[PDB]
């Protein structure tokens, strides 16, 4: 069919004329196809010949079992309107709820059962050359959705939306799903009464164009769609085979982290951290990547978690999301969501380094984030958390810390390893403690460093470095403070840098100097860290900039 | 009534900005609010055919509100709303003790869209799991939250006005996006009595903070520079640091008599007495910072951008300037982080309408993702501010206690 309903309205971008694309002698075997599929087409309203005046053309191929018509839209494309985006989302299994009956409904030549708006059509042309074009073609265009058109995904969509709405006003009931070609119908009412509301549902389809499978030809669950397998009350991933390989190719690695992430969704504790870290340093597609012992051991432990098949239950929506986090391996963590405990509605992971220096607190947060925004879109709705982290540790890192900072409902959930802050700096400068005004010159062309210090105590220090930045050498003088100093210590700096990194109470870092740092302010009892501005003349920061700048 | 013509310029094309997701509660209470519009003719929905989204939300009281996010769209229509069709910012307004906000966004439903330019409206309201591809709407009459709407209203608004305005010549009043600002020198009393009758004069035609704003009483937050008894190294550093970084905004900061205080390679706990020069540079900086900054004034032509810093125990401050750390003013605020962020901003660019005509550009230290799912959580305002997301040097926090 054709569907009765209105025409969607379809302009060309402001300052452009149509396609007029020259149409590339083609060979007999095509030309005859295209003219046989042309006639069939035609005959059943799809396209409509047209005269000599309409100057506009788009290139058609035919390719074979079987022969398949292929316009070559390219130009169109460029030349026809924005349309607003078909979907913000795919829809997740986890998402679905659950109900007794459910039907499958893929609508039959869905594009060609759409009519296309008249004053558009024009530019739809396209012509089927004679052979070895010695005489006029057969001139076309389209009254329907072309297959590659820019404009027939979103079209379709309003019209099948549209369609639908009055059934939706009718049945409010009746939850349908749209995606593409298909329409997903789910309802709690019998199995009687659900396949005539089927019926009534696909005679609607009908009524506006639309065919629809007969009841011998919708599919039954298991429902393989889109990656995921839905059962009757539970879904999963499709089957997941981990490679057995001497040598792993940067293709193989790709397609196992691939595979892994997918797995990731419903399987705990799937890591990747150590298989990504190879793919660093661009080497060729299919160069060998020897495995190191931390992915061949993390590959292992995949294939633990494997090895029994996992499945995840449906949405009820008169209940709770409890979300869950573990940590597990620096950067590295994982979650688990449901609401009746440990039947997992779904699972995942987040590594993410939001930026060069973090910690677990904050990473904490990133992820409680990451999660709250995945269920708004899932669910609509916030989960309950339960963090491995203790209500009184929150409290002294948002209360202190300068960013704002927010999680909703969470409890404490004892489910090691726990996310401790692993130093604080002290508040107030400490007597009895050695005062180290450090600081760090660099000189510019050269890169020769020269880090160093001064102290109360009357100690004296400098360094040389070599390639090294200004912030370098200022943050290797922190780190030099750090060793020489005892158990307690005040560190003077004029390098707002290194101030900012140590003031976030890193645990991490991207950096090897400051993971140098970290080691040492564990250890360290007390550490209190001030700055001053340079070269003003401050007792101290003069005394160490003299034997630090001494070299250009 | 018919509309008058509306658009964005040869350059630019409309606003395609993404929906953010909504919890159950909104997404069902924006269904409500836009079948009621749709029914009233006001908004209708639309085909795929126009490109262009511009954010929606749902906010507060028990009864829902639409909030409509015309960032983008302002942005683009600059011409239209500002040079063209603009609306004059009374500097009065700032020196009236008090100044009383009310909401005129109804006003705008009884006044057509140029059917032109309502392609440039479209909003969509989103579904839960993407189950449905989620209600597309555009708007037919003036949409609340764009700043075409008062531009073209502000005829209509003087007739509505003129009668008010004749008989109390010394209230003045100014209209930003769906508020009119209306400030006295009358006493409390008098002022409400007086706000009263404004109602009833719109009601024949159509229609932080803290009940009302007092502009007289507004003051700088000048930075404190503290007294202490008895005065240590680091005590004298932290001071040498806000002076030296003061002396960047303020003519005649000064801080060479401090320095002659540390000397070679002291204790930070050290104390150290506290010199006569000293003495007099610390007092007489103070009274600088009471002060406005001189040689710093504002231009129509920048951006204002605000700062705020998280200064704990529930405090907050902030800075309004156009060139960097050359500050326009200054000022503090005072149940969880997010919240009272958002109290503070609402706050600080109500202040900034009352005294510029226009709101800053926020530099907020948050997350970017905390605040974009939970500021609308607590946001009360008609407008949505223009935003970006920094970590705050931990200095600079300091400097402003
Ligand atoms: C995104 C999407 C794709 C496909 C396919 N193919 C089908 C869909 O519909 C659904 C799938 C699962 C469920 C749970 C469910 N409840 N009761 C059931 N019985 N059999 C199978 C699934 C379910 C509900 C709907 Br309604 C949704």
């Amino acid at each position: 069919p054709i569907s009765p309903i209105e025409t969607v309205p379809v302009k060309l971008k402001p300052g452009m004329d149509g396609p007029k694309v020259k149409q590339w002698p083609l060979t007999e075997e095509k030309i005859k196809a295209l003219v046989e599929i042309c006639t069939e087409m035609e005959k059943e309203g799809k396209i409509s010949k047209i005269g000599p005046e309409n100057p506009y053309n788009t290139p058609v191929f035919a390719i074979k079992t079987k022969w398949r018509k292929l316009v070559d839209f390219r130009e169109l494309n460029k030349r026809t309107q924005d349309f607003w985006e078909v979907q913000l989302g795919i829809p997740h299994p986890a998402g679905l709820k659950k109900k007794k009956s459910v039907t499958v409904l893929d609508v039959g030549d869905a594009y060609f059962s759409v009519p296309l708006d008249e004053d558009f059509r024009k530019y739809t042309a396209f012509t089927i050359p004679s052979i070895n074009n010695e005489t006029p073609g057969i001139r076309y265009q389209y009254n329907v959705l072309p297959q590659g058109w820019k404009g027939s995904p979103a079209i379709f969509q309003s019209s099948m939306t549209k369609i639908l709405e009055p059934f939706r006003k009718q049945n409010p009931d009746i939850v349908i799903y749209q995606y593409m070609d298909d329409l997903y119908v789910g309802s709690d009412l019998e199995i009687g009464q659900h396949r005539t509301k089927i019926e009534e549902l696909r005679q609607h389809l009908l009524r506006w164009g639309l065919t629809t499978p007969d009841k011998k030809h919708q599919k039954e669950p298991p429902f393989l769609w889109m990656g995921y397998e839905l059962h009757p009350d539970k879904w999963t991933v499709q089957p997941i085979v981990l490679p057995e390989k001497d040598s792993w190719t940067v293709n193989d690695i790709q397609k196992l982290v691939g595979k892994l992430n997918w797995a990731s969704q419903i399987y705990p504790g799937i890591k990747v951290r150590q298989l990504c870290k190879l793919l660093r340093g661009t080497k060729a597609l299919t160069e060998v990547i020897p495995l190191t012992e931390e992915a061949e051991l993390e590959l292992a432990e995949n294939r633990e978690i494997l090895k029994e098949p996992v499945h995840g239950v449906y949405y009820d929506p008169s209940k709770d999301l409890i979300a869950e986090i573990q940590k597990q391996g620096q950067g590295q963590w994982t979650y688990q969501i449901y609401q009746e405990p440990f039947k997992n509605l779904k699972t995942g992971k987040y590594a993410r380094m939001r930026g060069a220096h973090t910690n677990d607190v904050k990473q904490l947060t990133e992820a409680v984030q990451k999660i709250t925004t995945e269920s708004i879109v899932i669910w609509g709705k916030t989960p309950k958390f339960k963090l491995p982290i203790q209500k009184e540790t929150w409290e002294t890192w948002w209360t202190e810390y300068w960013q704002a900072t927010w999680i909703p409902e969470w409890e404490f959930v004892n489910t090691p390893p726990l996310v401790k802050l692993w130093y604080q700096l002290e508040k107030e400068p400490i007597v009895g403690a050695e005062t180290f005004y450090v600081d760090g010159a660099a000189n510019r062309e050269t890169k020769l460093g020269k880090a160093g210090y001064v102290t109360n105590r009357g100690r004296q220090k400098v360094v040389t470095l070599t390639d090294t930045t200004n912030q370098k050498t200022e943050l290797q003088a922190i780190y030099l403070a750090l060793q020489d100093s005892g158990l307690e210590v005040n560190i003077v700096t004029d390098s707002q840098y290194a101030l900012g990194i140590i003031q976030a109470q890193p645990d991490q870092s991207e950096s090897e100097l400051v993971n140098q740092i970290i080691e040492q302010l564990i250890k360290k009892e007390k550490v209190y860290l001030a700055w001053v501005p340079a070269h003003k003349g401050i007792g101290g920061n003069e005394q160490v900039d003299k034997l630090v700048s001494a070299g250009i | 009534i018919e509309t008058v013509p509306v658009k964005l310029k040869p350059g630019m094309d409309g606003p395609k900005v993404k929906q953010w997701p909504l919890t159950e509660e909104k997404i069902k209470a924006l269904v409500e609010i836009c079948t009621e519009m749709e029914k009233e003719g006001k908004i209708s929905k639309i085909g795929p055919e126009n490109p262009y989204n511009t954010p929606v939300f749902a906010i507060k009281s028990t009864k829902w509100r639409k909030l409509v996010d015309f960032r983008e769209l302002n942005k683009r229509t600059q011409d239209f709303w500002e040079v063209q069709l603009g609306i004059p910012h009374p500097a009065g307004l700032k020196k009236k003790k008090s100044v009383t906000v009310l909401d005129v966004g109804d006003a705008y439903f009884s006044v057509p869209l140029d059917e032109d330019f309502r392609k440039y409206t479209a909003f969509t309201i989103p579904s839960i799991n993407n189950e449905t591809p989620g209600i597309r709407y555009q708007y037919n009459v003036l949409p609340q939250g764009w700043k075409g709407s008062p531009a073209i209203f502000q005829s209509s608004m003087t007739k509505i006005l003129e009668p008010f305005r004749k008989q109390n010549p010394d209230i003045v009043i100014y209209q930003y996006m769906d508020d009119l600002y209306v400030g006295s020198d009358l006493e409390i009393g008098q002022h409400r009595t007086k706000i009263e009758e404004l109602r009833q004069h719109l009601l024949r035609w159509g229609l932080w903070m803290g009940y009302e704003l007092h502009p007289d009483k507004w003051t700088v937050q000048p930075i404190v520079l503290p007294e202490k008894d008895s005065w240590t190294v680091n005590d004298i550093q932290k001071l040498v640091g806000k002076l030296n970084w003061a002396s960047q905004i303020y003519p005649g900061i000064k801080v060479r008599q401090l320095c002659k205080l540390l000397r070679g390679t002291k204790a930070l706990t050290e104390v150290i007495p506290l010199t006569e020069e000293a003495e007099l540079e610390l007092a007489e900086n103070r009274e600088i910072l009471k002060e406005p900054v001189h040689g710093v004034y504002y231009d129509p032509s920048k951006d204002l951008i605000a700062e705020i810093q998280k200064q704990g125990q529930g405090q907050w401050t902030y800075q309004i300037y156009q060139e960097p750390f050359k500050n326009l003013k200054t000022g503090k605020y005072a149940t969880n982080d997010v919240k009272q962020l958002t109290e503070a901003v609402q706050k600080i660019t109500t202040e900034s309408i009352v005294i510029w005509g226009k709101t800053p550009k926020f530099k907020l230290p948050i997350q970017k993702e905390t605040w974009e799912t939970w500021w609308t959580e607590y946001w009360q305002a008609t407008w949505i501010p223009e935003w970006e997301f920094v970590n705050t040097p931990p200095l600079v926090k300091l400097w402003y206690q």
